């Protein structure tokens, strides 16, 4: 009783909370049934007490992110009284829900697709399940569907849309989705319908990295792990099913008055498989230091993934060009697991791991710095570095240095703080004073008046090479302590290195070599061979003054591939990369579209168009464009940035 | 304990809303829906294992049967 009451209270409430918001929910309903005694049980997962094995396999087929968040959300998406509305910023519930109901040729419409009326009524007449991805604009049409005003004439199930009376049948289930995250909907709509959250937080992309990280490598220890998963599987499944049969032979009501009746020996092996299903359980419990250990040593792995992705999603406010879904990472992070050849000779599991992240933080640097700006590379090979240091456990933290480093400026001083020291502009003054108030630079003032090697140190071409010591620590410094006080010493006193002493940073932090790939020219053949969709476009962004059809023509030509390539000046260059494109989709070659830039709208058509196509794996789209704001936002998330 | 889950859900939109984030109202419908749900989900789960648990205890009136058959 009391485990349907906290099903049910979770299932039609917590729709559109996230995790942590759903487990304080979650803990606050069990408290106040344990204050009045309603026995639940607690062993239990929400996700597994509406599951079933059949029903979890099936949607692990579909597509469906491990994420527990994601199996609730599956959960709720199964069973439930009114029509969902899906919020998938995202894009995964989209694609859980097209294979989940492709047996039941599920049609997808759009509300502003105007024969979303059309589709619409074929779905009552049919009894198909329907998905409409955009319901910002909502059409009141379905105000009585949502209602569910039936009337119940004859035989006939009849619904009400508009002038005209639709007969309704129980098959059919209309499905509504959501793309913007932000919006906000009116009283009614909530009231009527519930909602599905699939926005990816960082509990969910954390818990979602470490169940791939657990599947992918480690994977006959995800096995071991899957031990919990198997210990209620084909293994109980055989106990439940002996005593079953062992019923079935317990009085066949044959051989009455017979001491002969062995079959009291099954019941040893019905002990035995008992036996086994609670020795897994203690199995589950040997994870006091077994699977929770197996967890918690990819667990840096994971919050260090689920930072890395949202200083991606972040790095849009610096520059509207840097745009990156969740495909992106989750690109990078099967191309860390999987494919990787640094790992094919490498089986020791404490190394694989890091040489995973190793090669996580180098190749999610690679892969965002190709669409990024020359001026901005340093930029995220800093916050790749701060994140990997935060990561480690042997290091300081470093907050109070970090703040200084990058809110020096905003601290006040006054004409009579600056002491007027000899050698130091005034400006190099107030940087001293404002750096001292750290306290390993307390004693600074003094360093720069008994110091003699200053003036030459001060005036040479690379400062940032040679920095001496100045702050005082009482015990010996990490080499990435050292390097962030010499950081903040060069912001202080050279200013115009900082730059360069930021790329040493990095290199002291992230390898030496972190930025070698930089310098080389883009390897194109191999970013079009493997590592990209068909589906996905390769967008090269270049700046005004310079072109981007030289490289790829090479590429086309040292290849061997016919290209077709057309320029965007009017509705006949319109016709023409659409026949291109379509010829292109079905034979395998590759096409170009130049100065796309010119046309936006047509540009998000393109972008839905090539969504819905199916590429041949050969295929290869490239839109060289101009970088202006007005190219649109969906068709950088959804293709691949090179400027 | 129903009431109760649906004042602490009305708390917790409240304090969300405080918060600044992104908050949904909670109608009684939503109510009537939590009510619905556990209505479904109690009359499933107590049809099943209560089916098992009339052949567990057939099984054990048959285990009766046998101790008086070894008894005779």
């Amino acid at each position: 009783a009391g485990d349907c009451l906290l099903s049910a209270a979770f299932i039609a409430y917590a729709g559109y909370f996230d995790q942590q918001m759903r487990q304080n929910l979650f803990t606050t309903w069990s408290h106040h049934l344990q204050q009045a005694n309603i026995q639940f049980r607690t062993d239990i997962a929400r996700t597994e007490y509406l599951s079933n094995a059949d029903e979890r396999l099936r949607w692990q087929a579909s597509s469906l992110p491990a994420d527990d968040l994601c199996t609730e959300n599956a959960i709720m998406l199964k069973r439930f009284n009114r029509y969902p509305l899906i919020i998938d910023p995202s894009g995964q519930a989209t694609e859980f829900i097209m294979n989940e109901y492709k047996d039941r040729k599920i049609t997808r419409t759009s509300f502003l697709d105007d024969a979303f009326r059309k589709n619409l009524e074929s779905a009552l007449r049919f009894g198909n399940p329907l998905l409409v991805q955009d319901v910002e604009s909502y059409d009141p049409v379905l105000n009585p569907v949502l209602n569910r005003e039936v009337r119940r004439t004859g035989g006939r199930v009849l619904i009400t849309l508009g002038d005209q009376d639709i007969d309704l049948s129980p098959s059919f289930v209309i499905f509504l989705s959501t793309r913007d995250p932000t919006v906000e909907f009116p009283p009614d709509l909530c009231s009527r319908v519930t909602f599905v959250n699939f926005t990816v937080t960082r509990s969910s992309l954390q818990s979602q990295c470490l169940n791939e990280v657990l599947k992918a490598e480690r994977p006959d220890v995800d096995e071991k792990r899957s031990d919990l998963l198997k210990l209620q599987g084909e293994f109980q499944l055989r106990l439940r099913q002996l005593e079953k049969s062992l019923l079935q032979a317990l009085n066949e009501v044959k051989g009455r008055i017979l001491d002969d009746d062995t079959i009291i020996t099954t019941l040893e092996n019905l002990k035995r498989e008992a036996a086994e299903v609670t020795r897994k359980v203690e199995e589950t419990d040997i994870v006091m230091q077994e699977v929770e250990t197996v967890s918690q040593q990819y667990l840096p792995l994971s919050t260090a993934c689920s930072s890395i992705y949202f200083t991606m999603e972040s790095l849009k406010q610096i520059h509207f060009l840097y745009q990156y879904s969740l495909q992106f990472f989750l690109d990078i992070y099967h191309n860390v697991l999987y494919e990787n050849p640094n790992l094919k000779g490498v089986t020791d599991h404490t190394q694989r791991l890091s040489i995973i992240t190793k090669d996580l933080f180098q190749v999610a640097f690679n892969r965002v710095a190709r669409g990024m700006l020359h001026q901005d590379h340093i930029t995220f090979a800093m916050l790749l570095a701060r994140i990997k240091l935060k990561g480690t456990v042997g290091e300081p933290t470093y907050d109070a240095e970090f703040q200084h480093f990058l809110r020096g400026n905003e601290i006040v001083l006054s004409a009579g703080s600056t002491p007027r020291i000899q050698g130091l502009t005034v400006e190099q003054a107030e940087a001293v004073v404002r750096l001292s108030c750290l306290p390993a630079f307390k004693d600074l003032i003094a360093k720069v008046q008994a110091d003699e090697q200053f003036g030459i140190w001060l005036d040479s071409s690379s400062p940032e090479q040679t920095v001496p010591y100045l702050w005082s620590e009482e015990t010996p410094a990490t080499p990435i302590g050292q390097a962030i006080h010499r950081l903040l010493l060069i912001q202080a006193f050279r200013p115009d290195r900082l730059l360069a002493m930021a790329h040493m940073f990095v290199s002291t932090n992230l390898g030496e070599s972190f930025m070698s790939i930089m310098e080389q020219p883009l390897d194109l053949t191999h970013i079009v061979g493997t590592e990209v969709k068909p589906n996905t476009p390769v967008l090269m962004c270049s700046v005004p003054g310079y072109d981007a059809s030289g490289h790829v023509e090479d590429l086309a030509a040292e290849q061997n591939t016919q290209i077709t390539s057309i320029a965007i000046g009017s509705a006949e260059g319109f016709n023409q990369a659409d026949k291109a494109i379509n010829t292109a989709v079905k034979s395998g070659r590759w096409v170009m579209l130049k100065n796309v830039h010119l046309a936006p709208g047509w540009l998000m058509q393109l972008e839905k168009k090539l969504h819905s196509l199916q590429p041949h794996a050969c295929f290869r789209l490239f839109l060289t464009m101009e970088i202006n704001p007005k190219v649109p936002v969906n068709l950088l998330r959804a293709g691949r940035i090179f400027v | 304990s129903c009431v109760f889950v649906h004042q602490t859900l009305h708390q917790a939109n409240a304090r969300l809303a405080k918060r600044g984030g992104r908050t949904m109202a909670i109608t009684p419908r939503h109510y009537l829906d939590f009510i619905n749900h556990y209505a479904n989900l109690f009359h499933e789960k107590r049809s099943e294992l209560e089916e098992q648990q009339m052949h567990l205890n057939v099984g054990l009136r048959k285990i009766k049967e046998t101790v008086d058959q070894v008894e005779e």
